[PDB]
């Protein structure tokens, strides 16, 4: 495997990220008798396993299945959501939102805006496995965010484990804006965490520092997250260097004031994702960074993203912007 | 024969199964052009005042169709769509609504706002993008919406609004809302992705919704035969297992005998209705409408005259005072993007208050509010 | 009556038109379950070597399914869709084409190029990725194509062909090629908004394909009822004014025939055709053939022996040699982005092979082409 | 208005800029026999007038209409240029481009890649009007490159003149890779300029500098070309600054070198475009101008785009990043 996953809200249990969706959906549903739950092949628990049991728990009107038909899935939640009822639609992979994209950007994410406020969507969460997975080459790896990243009045959030799944998609479902939750497919079986069993919040346009450092700032989101860790261990042990290593979480809109006042602090930034670098989300933070931090700038920001390619079946190991390559990104600006 | 995909028998000779379009679905009407009644057990027998709301409602719509369509001639507004043709659907489908029942529409549906009493001040404050506007001036003119008459918002992308009818309604069945949703859209329209969406979701999520399709034959310049192969849209319906009909859209009183039956059913049933309202694109809903009104003793050349005087004033009237109210702050064109309004989105608005404060001159301050 | 729209009467009563679901269109089949002509005026009569040849491909798909299916279980391969019940679909309809029409279609279309000689060996190069596909190991195992027999590659988005295969119609019939397009697809495929679009795009535009649906009940786990609600795929056609028919898809001699009637009618014609293939998804197809050859004296226990024998020893032959193949060059995974390589596409290339050169120890390289 | 529009290869005749896209279109099809057009409203001429002639030239089966269906249209295009045929698609508004963003980005773009060359949709070019026009409000007015720039597999190309339209959308059609022609919809009608008669290419990925300076690079697309040109004016009547103005032209792939060329030079950047900032293609400039320039930066890059908000009707005037505000961030640029 190219990561590894490592690591006060009352009682926890054990959860691996698919079960940490399924409980964020089933406190939804408890709590709010509106909400319902549709896509293709949801009833039966979905491909994933992120639905499994809420049907039987909550009935064929509020977990059901929908025609294969992504255009019609989103301009029906939409539709749901008009009416001030909890909406929450499954894309299957994040690769097959596209059918998609006129509903959520000329229609989702101007609805309020358009109206003056007379109607809204904001009860809409589009939640999709997002991701690599180690073969899923074109279609179903895809990392769609800097696509969504352009629209005005969509949220978009992407969590890098289960305990911030959690908290991430109920704050989604509950935010009052139309949100998109990408879960990162590669994680849903993968490691288990401690997860409250109760409903908990963590908050929208917030990136968590999770590790504190004083000589290069590195900002990921998802699964790269771990990467990015793995990379300060190198870093610390084989240069001496200090990396603050930052989950942005939210991309729009992102924590501007938590990143650089990091990067104020160490003076270097390198920014990574397995999207492609041309149009990728890092060009925003990094013209961003560099306008807000221009006098405390050491070196060129760094962005370690994906090729400039669709993502390919066989060649997936020398595709993704694994470690080593951080590594030696880092390497090159702390000696610059 | 075995199979879950359908429900059939065998046949053991080779046969297609060929289209029947030179002899389609036929029209269904009830008035002739000179006004009268074709089939006595047809009439709705609708009370005098409702069958003038329609006739005035259908010309106060025309009048300010005529003042307005002028005023984007001379620039004064910057687009309008008309209404001709279209009254009559409008007009006679909105009065067998209930008033709660949601709309959705587009371009041709200022009459169901009309007949809802939308008031002239309104329609004319959103083509002038003014202070009086609740859309605040940032749409296009005649992109009308009014939450308090149940009327959706317009977007100019078409066919975007058939697949959310459609939630709206599933929504509505959960609330066990006795609410019917209507979805009004052209044969244009209909040729987009979202409209089949929309179709087979109503039918398998046994949905509380009307379809209204008005085909005038153009789609801007697109004849029919362009548009589509088979007969019109009402033959695609049941394909989709929906109830399906063809009205005469010059026929009030057919459209609203279509759409009151379909009302009916379709909160009754939990199940779609399609109407398929034949009109031309632009013997005419009004002039047919007044033919009734004279056979029954309940409309006169006076009284024509003295309405047609009194709805041009009124319009004029709106219409002065909407040129003349001041556009929106200009701060408006931030908020709403979010509920919130996010701190670099704040950011952005400063900006250009600092810029105002310096370059301010350059810009026309004096014609927008504050 | 006189609407552009439309062609039809009045009708002076409303009355709604329902949808004939319980009483479908019937299902077209040729020969029984145990192998008998129904109907002797519908047998096709092809000769005994086609026959076979129908029989042998079936069935070599067959085998190759069950190798790479438990290749897929291992972790061998890492994706694998199987053939089973669509045997029939594929290799009857293939046999009715042209050996250059052109073929777009999904994931159950490999008895297309079976039917067409397609190596085993290439078959084996995509689903491993090695440096004998011509796809240069690029996307998922089953994603076949080839230019030389004139099957468009597959693609993971569903639907998204549909339109495509119209497009390439009409460029044949602009060509006056004498060519079709045959354009497969589920029944769930058909749900999507680029179905709508081909379907009515072929009818308008006046194309030369046979749209080929087949239909087992089930889209992963959503069966038909949650998919459409009326009389399956076969019962939209006539809406979009296309000719259509449903068949028995566990009958070869069914899907021949509809498909060689179609692929006759619709280049002479320029018109699209639309099969709906009844099957289950997963009284087989091949057993009923079987059954066939056997009335014929074409066939018995010790061919169906010797042959079993014969295409397990072809598949792990391919098999084996297609594991032991390395994979292609890394430096593939630049190429064909654009046809041209651009100079900051290079660029990136360039970086793999520094980054290569210091820490290719941690890499696959021993697997990889040079 | 907004903009002031200003300024070898045979005859040449004055043609606005859609007439200068008839000419090419023209000039296509008596050449290439292959060659179709085709969209909603395209046979009598266009909404536009783009069209405008050519139907009766060249026979109903090469210029016609489509149904009313994006998604149709581009997959429709993709198919026949699958088959070696040109198709030159046109989308009616680019506002309306969404609905084929599925067949333009999953379809189109990675035709080639994922078949390894056995098939390819390299003849399909889509052209559209775009930009703003005073009052198109949401749907009239959109500026989408930056949601096709994160694509690899297109080119993404857009003109400031009928000259350059002309030879740009010649060589677009005649690229052997899918195209997408952003016709600048303010321009159609507004000035003429003298445009040849005959076929003739402009480069693909290529900038030019269209005004050589010393002190400031200035980079811009379409109609903010205009904008930027009038500023380079302004700086140097009112600040004795010398402006080096460049047309970026393609957006993707683009010409990275003639932009860190002139930033060596002059140390100093401001790109400017029409669409909202955030996600917008001038974060791509500056973070590998970033990148490239480090050392040459006087000043932190500046980006004045549209707000991140949708496009508004009655606040045109204030939305635009028009001359005065390019003018201001130039100004404390050059005092930073
Ligand atoms: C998605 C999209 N494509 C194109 C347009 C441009 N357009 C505005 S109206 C129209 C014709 C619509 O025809 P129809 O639906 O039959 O309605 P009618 O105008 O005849 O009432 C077109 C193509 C649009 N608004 N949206
Ligand atoms: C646009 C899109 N959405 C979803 C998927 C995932 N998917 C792969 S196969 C399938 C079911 C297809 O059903 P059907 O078309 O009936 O074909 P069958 O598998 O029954 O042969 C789905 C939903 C996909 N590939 N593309
Ligand atoms: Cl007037
Ligand atoms: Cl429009
Ligand atoms: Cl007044
Ligand atoms: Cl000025
Ligand atoms: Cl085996
Ligand atoms: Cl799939
Ligand atoms: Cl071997
Ligand atoms: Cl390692
Ligand atoms: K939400
Ligand atoms: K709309
Ligand atoms: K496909
Ligand atoms: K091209
Ligand atoms: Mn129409
Ligand atoms: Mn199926």
């Amino acid at each position: 495997a190219h990561f590894t996953f490592q690591p006060e809200y009352g009682q926890t249990q054990k959860m691996n990220l698919f079960q940490s969706v399924t409980s964020a959906l089933d406190n939804s549903l408890a709590k709010d008798p509106t909400a319902v739950i549709f896509g293709e092949d949801v009833a039966f628990g979905g491909v994933f396993r992120c639905t499994v049991g809420l049907r039987d728990k909550y009935g064929k009107d509020r977990v059901f299945n929908t025609p294969l038909c992504e255009q019609g899935i989103v301009g029906f939640g939409i539709g749901i959501a008009v009416t001030g009822a909890t909406a929450i639609a499954e894309i299957q992979f994040a690769d097959y939102i596209f059918p998609a994209f006129d509903q959520i950007v000329n229609e989702a994410a101007k609805y309020r805006y358009r109206s003056g406020d007379l109607f809204n969507c904001g009860s809409l969460t589009i939640r999709s496995p997002w991701g690599c997975v180690g073969h899923g080459a074109l279609y179903h790896s895809q990392s769609p965010e800097a696509f969504f990243a352009h629209c005005p009045g969509i949220k978009v959030v992407i969590p890098r484990s289960p305990f911030q799944a959690k908290g991430l998609l109920l704050s989604c479902i509950e935010d009052k804006n139309p949100c998109i939750f990408f879960e990162p497919k590669i994680l849903y079986r993968a490691a288990a965490e401690e997860v409250p069993i109760e409903p908990y919040n963590i908050p929208l346009s917030q990136a968590e520092v999770i590790q504190e450092g004083s000589d290069v700032t590195l900002v990921a989101w998802g699964t790269q997250v771990h990467v990015i860790r793995e990379v300060a261990s190198m870093a610390k042990e084989k240069l001496g260097v200090s990396c603050e290593v930052i989950d942005l979480r939210t991309i729009i809109p992102w924590d501007v004031d938590t990143i650089c006042k990091s990067v104020i602090k160490t003076g270097r930034l390198l920014i990574s994702h397995e999207a492609p670098l041309t149009g990728g989300f890092a060009s925003e933070i990094s013209s961003t960074v560099q306008e807000e931090c221009f006098l405390n700038l050491e070196a060129p920001i760094s962005r370690v993203c994906g090729y400039d390619t669709p993502f390919p079946h066989i060649f997936e190991p020398f595709y993704i912007p694994d470690k080593w390559k951080c590594y030696d990104a880092l390497r090159k600006m702390i000696n610059y | 024969p075995q199979f879950p995909g359908a429900s059939a028998e065998f046949i053991d000779k080779l046969e297609f199964i060929q289209p029947n379009v030179i002899s389609g679905i036929p029209i269904y009407r009830v008035m002739d052009r000179q006004g009268q009644i074709i089939n006595p057990s047809e009439d709705p027998h609708l009370p005098k005042e409702k069958v003038l709301k329609l006739y005035k409602s259908m010309t106060l719509l025309n009048t300010m169709d005529r003042i307005l369509y002028e005023s984007q001639r001379q620039g004064r507004i910057s687009f309008y769509m008309t209404n001709y043709g279209e009254e009559g659907t409008h007009v006679g489908s909105a009065a067998a609504l209930d008033n709660t029942d949601l709309v959705f529409g587009q371009y041709r549906e200022a009459g169901v706002l009309m007949y809802r009493d939308y008031p002239l001040e309104l329609f004319m404050a959103q083509c002038y993008g003014n202070i009086s506007d609740l859309g605040k001036g940032r749409q296009m003119p005649v992109h009308y919406g009014c939450k308090e008459r149940h009327f959706v918002t317009i977007s100019s992308p078409l066919a975007t609004q058939i697949p959310q009818a459609v939630g709206a309604a599933y929504a509505a069945k959960r609330a066990n809302a006795n609410r019917v949703v209507i979805c009004y859209f052209g044969e244009g329209a209909a040729s987009e992705g979202d409209a089949h969406a929309g179709f087979n979701f109503a039918a398998t999520l046994e949905c509380p919704i009307i379809f209204f399709c008005r085909n005038n034959g153009y789609a801007i310049s697109t004849p029919t035969s362009e548009q589509y192969r088979g007969d019109g849209i009402a033959a695609r319906g049941p394909g989709y297992g929906i109830m399906s009909i063809r009205v005469d859209g010059n026929d009030v009183f057919a459209v609203y005998n279509a759409t009151k039956e379909a009302r009916r059913r379709a909160v009754a049933e939990n199940q779609p209705f399609l109407i398929e309202a034949m009109t031309y694109a632009i013997d005419h809903p009004i002039s047919r409408l007044r033919h009734y009104l004279l056979s029954q003793g309940w409309w006169d050349e006076e009284q024509e005259k003295a309405w047609r005087k009194q709805s041009r004033r009124k319009v004029m009237e709106a219409f002065e005072q909407a040129e003349r109210k001041p556009k929106p702050n200009p701060n408006l064109l931030f908020s709403d993007v979010y509920q919130e309004m996010p701190a670099q989105l704040r950011k952005q608005q400063e900006s250009l208050a600092r810029h105002l404060q310096t370059y301010g001159e350059h810009y026309p301050l004096d014609h927008f509010d504050k």
